[PDB]
């Protein structure tokens, strides 16, 4: 098999000696999709170094207890329209309940504050 | 006795063809006989091989064995006669002591006094025949030319013994094989350098070796695969893959930032969805705290979705970061811009000019296949330089034998009844010679067989199966020039240094510079394309160019105008129309074996026996195994010798 860092396949022989200037032929047309790959190269890094302008200054100009009340109650069925399932955006929004005592509510009442019902309205998005 | 088997190119523990065909009684018969065959011949040749300054009779042989050996004595006969038959043995320059045969057997015209001719010669002459030699040189030893005025002394020809292992060869002198080279200019080439592309060159052979073996490209358009077509085939394959790399690189630069690119848009997209929601935010809050429960709700709702989307962003902001410097990482890594600079190209060019030199021929020229055929067989040891002038040799060998010289050879007519050979005197054309013998030994150079329009006819012609051979096999060339000084200007601890030519075109031209003799005498090689141009320059340009490369190397006013010069043009010298021997494409080695085949004559009268050859040919290029060297010659010589007296003085 050949010297180490020397390459000869089969296929590449047969296809820079199939006529009398595949020789260079096949040299520059990969000098021409060298320079295409390098003008790709400086478009798309023009294209991205204007979104990191759009980007500029970044987003820095923008940001328990175990008994219910009737306000968290409230903010609870509410988050359920509007969050389903996901017990952890419902828990962050009524600010003082963790993740299990939202799931328990979930089935304590269940029947009163109609969550099926809640829920098959949820789906709908 | 094993490694005096090895010092005549011969196996120590199995019997050879040639040993078969002699002694079938024993290689048949059981494996112990054939031990004793092997002890006895293996024991003679170390016998003759201690000093081969003297004959070695049968007697003194028979003397110095010992223990079962010379219990059988036809056997160390039978054994002792094959060896000095086949020249293993009483060859050469020995003092005889059984004196010559009184009156000769058979008479042999052998054409020319080269190594070839002049070592049958001896042994033709030492089995008794009468030997004539027929020169059309003032001298003996043909390709060997050893230049000689004052105390400068300088080889035209021959100067090496490449190897003692083994080669049947007077002052010998080792090569001291360290040479720096120097870009036209006269820059030294950087160790660095020099080591980067011997490798090179070195992979590029091993290289073309797989093309040719593994790969089997030997045929492309009918036409067969020079040495030369597949290096540049290998050469332009490693420039494309230099290409295929820079590509795949340059390539995953692209898809890595068409990952910052689709990220960098989701980031864009996210301060808008952020910008709106901290608004809609604001805005929720300026309803004030005593609110009604669907309104603090759409405050929180808002603040969660908020710290949600912020955390989301600063998630794609570490993933921004990353694909950031793995980019700047590979913006750093080119792969190799080129396969070979310029500079390194013309140095490669001037390891194929060493390639060139060797094998005396370019490159375009070599079988891809088989130029190396011979290469099994090189000897073991140091190559060695001859300091007195290789001349000894010939010279030597020449004393007693009888040399026609200013004899060229012009027609050679050999019948079932005999020969004659028509020469004339190269002083007068007109004086014509007609020598009637035997056997012809044909020692002709393959540039004299190969002439257009020949310098010698046979007749009748060399059968279609010769000249095919002929025609097929390479004749190289390779010139020097003798340059003759006052005073020793170059590095007396360097043998050899070379010059790097600016274009490939012109590797060739004064590419090598040996110091190897007493006095201040520089050797100038012109090998490849280069040797048989500058044999139309004339000697004063050439020695120009020469001057010129050595005041650039060693300083401008170092380097004398030459006390003499000489320069070779073997192509053009036509007792030899070349150098030696190559295995052209389309060749291969059996040609060196049809070259050495003898010619057998039709009968005289019809439906009469069967005739004895007559046309014997010897000469490097007749020596499958050794063509091209003094060595060759000498075996090819040896070997005809033994195959004339074989049939003239029965086997
Ligand atoms: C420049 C050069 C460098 C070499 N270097 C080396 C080396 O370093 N080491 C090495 O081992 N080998 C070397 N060789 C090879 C070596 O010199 C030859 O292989 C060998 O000397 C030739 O042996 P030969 O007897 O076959 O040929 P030749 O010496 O050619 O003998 C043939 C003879 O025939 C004569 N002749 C030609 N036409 C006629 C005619 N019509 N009638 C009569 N006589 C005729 C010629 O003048 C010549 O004397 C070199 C060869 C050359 C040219
Ligand atoms: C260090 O310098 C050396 C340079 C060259 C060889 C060498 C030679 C050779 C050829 C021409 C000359 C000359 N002049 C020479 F001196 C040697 N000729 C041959 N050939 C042998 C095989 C044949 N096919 C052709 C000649 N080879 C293999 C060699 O190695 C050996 C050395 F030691």
């Amino acid at each position: 098999k050949p010297p180490k860092g020397m390459f000869l396949s089969q296929e590449d022989v047969e296809a820079v000696s199939a006529n009398a200037t595949a020789a260079t032929t096949v040299l520059r047309q990969l000098d021409m999709e060298l320079v295409s790959v390098k003008r790709q190269i400086q478009n798309i890094k023009q294209t991205n170094s204007a979104l990191k302008e759009k980007l500029d200054g970044g987003i820095e100009p923008y940001r328990c207890n175990a008994r219910w009340t009737t306000e968290e109650q409230l903010l609870a069925v509410q988050a359920i329209r509007k969050y389903g399932r996901d017990f952890q955006a419902i828990s962050d929004v009524i600010g003082n309940k963790s993740v299990v005592q939202v799931k328990n509510f979930f089935v304590n009442y269940r029947r009163r504050f109609n969550i099926d019902e809640v829920l098959q309205e949820w789906e709908a998005e | 006795v094993e490694g005096a088997a090895f010092q005549s190119r011969l196996p120590h523990d199995r019997m050879t063809s040639q040993e078969a065909a002699c002694f079938p009684d024993i290689i048949s018969g059981p494996q112990q006989t054939q031990k004793v065959f092997l002890f006895i011949r293996n024991r003679t040749l170390q016998l003759w091989l201690d000093n081969p300054k003297i004959q070695l009779t049968f007697e003194a042989t028979l003397q110095q064995l010992e223990a079962p050996y010379n219990s059988d004595t036809v056997l160390v006969h039978r054994v002792h006669s094959y060896l000095e038959r086949h020249g293993l043995i009483n060859f050469g320059i020995y003092k005889r002591i059984k004196p010559l045969p009184t009156k000769k057997t058979g008479k042999v015209i052998i054409i020319g006094s080269g190594v070839s001719g002049l070592a049958a010669a001896r042994q033709l002459q030492s089995f008794g025949m009468d030997v004539t030699l027929l020169e059309a040189r003032d001298r003996v030893g043909g390709r060997v030319a050893t230049f000689r005025k004052g105390n400068y002394v300088a080889d035209l020809g021959a100067m090496v013994v490449t190897g003692l292992g083994g080669n049947p060869m007077m002052e010998l002198a080792k090569i001291k094989q360290k040479c720096p080279l120097y870009e036209a200019n006269g820059q030294a080439v950087p160790k660095e350098k020099d080591e980067m592309v011997e490798q090179e060159f070195n992979r590029l052979l091993e290289a073309t070796s797989y093309l040719s073996h593994q790969l089997d490209f030997n045929v492309l358009n009918n036409k067969p695969v020079s040495l030369g077509q597949a290096l540049e085939v290998v050469i332009q394959l490693q420039e494309k893959h230099v290409k295929d790399e820079q590509i795949e690189h340059w390539k995953k630069i692209v898809k890595t930032q068409e990952e910052l690119k689709e990220l960098l848009n989701k980031m864009v997209n996210l301060k808008e969805k952020i910008k709106e929601l901290h608004q809609q935010y604001k805005e929720a809050s300026e309803v004030k705290p005593p609110r009604d429960i669907t309104a603090e709700f759409l405050v929180k709702s808002k603040h969660r979705d908020l710290t949600a989307l912020c955390k989301e962003y600063d998630e794609l902001a570490e993933t921004q970061g990353k694909l950031e410097e793995k980019l700047q990482e590979l913006e750093a890594n080119p792969p190799s811009d080129v396969y070979l600079s310029s500079r390194d190209r013309q140095i490669l060019d001037w390891h194929f000019a060493n390639l060139e030199f060797a094998n005396a021929t370019p490159l375009s020229t070599l079988s891809l296949k088989h130029w190396d055929q011979d290469d099994d067989f090189e000897f073991t040891g140091s190559h060695l330089t001859v300091r007195n002038g290789y001349s000894c040799v010939p010279v030597a060998l020449a004393e007693g034998l009888d040399i026609k010289l200013n004899t060229a050879v012009r027609q050679v007519r050999y019948t079932a009844s005999g020969c004659e050979v028509i020469a004339v005197n190269t002083r007068s054309t007109s004086q014509t010679f007609i020598y009637k013998c035997d056997a012809v030994l044909c020692t002709l150079p393959l540039g004299v067989l190969k002439q257009q329009p020949p310098a010698v006819q046979f007749v009748p012609p060399l059968p279609e199966w010769k000249t095919s051979a002929v025609q097929r096999m390479g004749f190289g060339n390779l010139n020097k020039v003798v340059l003759c000084f006052d005073r020793v200007f170059w590095d007396p601890s360097v043998n050899l240094f070379g010059h790097v030519g600016s274009t490939t075109a012109s590797r060739g031209e004064l590419f090598l510079f040996w110091n190897l003799y007493k006095a201040p005498i520089l050797l100038a090689l012109v090998a490849g394309e280069a040797a048989g141009i500058m044999e139309n320059i004339s000697d004063d340009v050439i020695v120009g160019r020469c001057l010129a490369i050595l005041k650039g190397i060693f300083g401008s006013s170092a380097v004398p105008q030459p006390k003499e010069t000489v320069v070779s043009r073997w192509r053009a010298d036509p007792w030899a129309r070349g150098s030696y021997s190559y295995v052209a494409a389309g060749s291969s080695g059996n040609d060196y074996d049809l070259m050495a085949q003898p010619i057998t004559p039709g009968p005289s009268i019809p439906g009469a026996p069967q005739p004895i050859p007559r046309l014997f040919f010897a000469g490097e290029h007749t020596i499958r195994n050794y063509p091209a060297t003094v060595h060759g010659a000498l075996l090819s010589g040896l070997r005809e010798a033994g195959r004339i007296a074989d049939q003239f003085l029965g086997a």
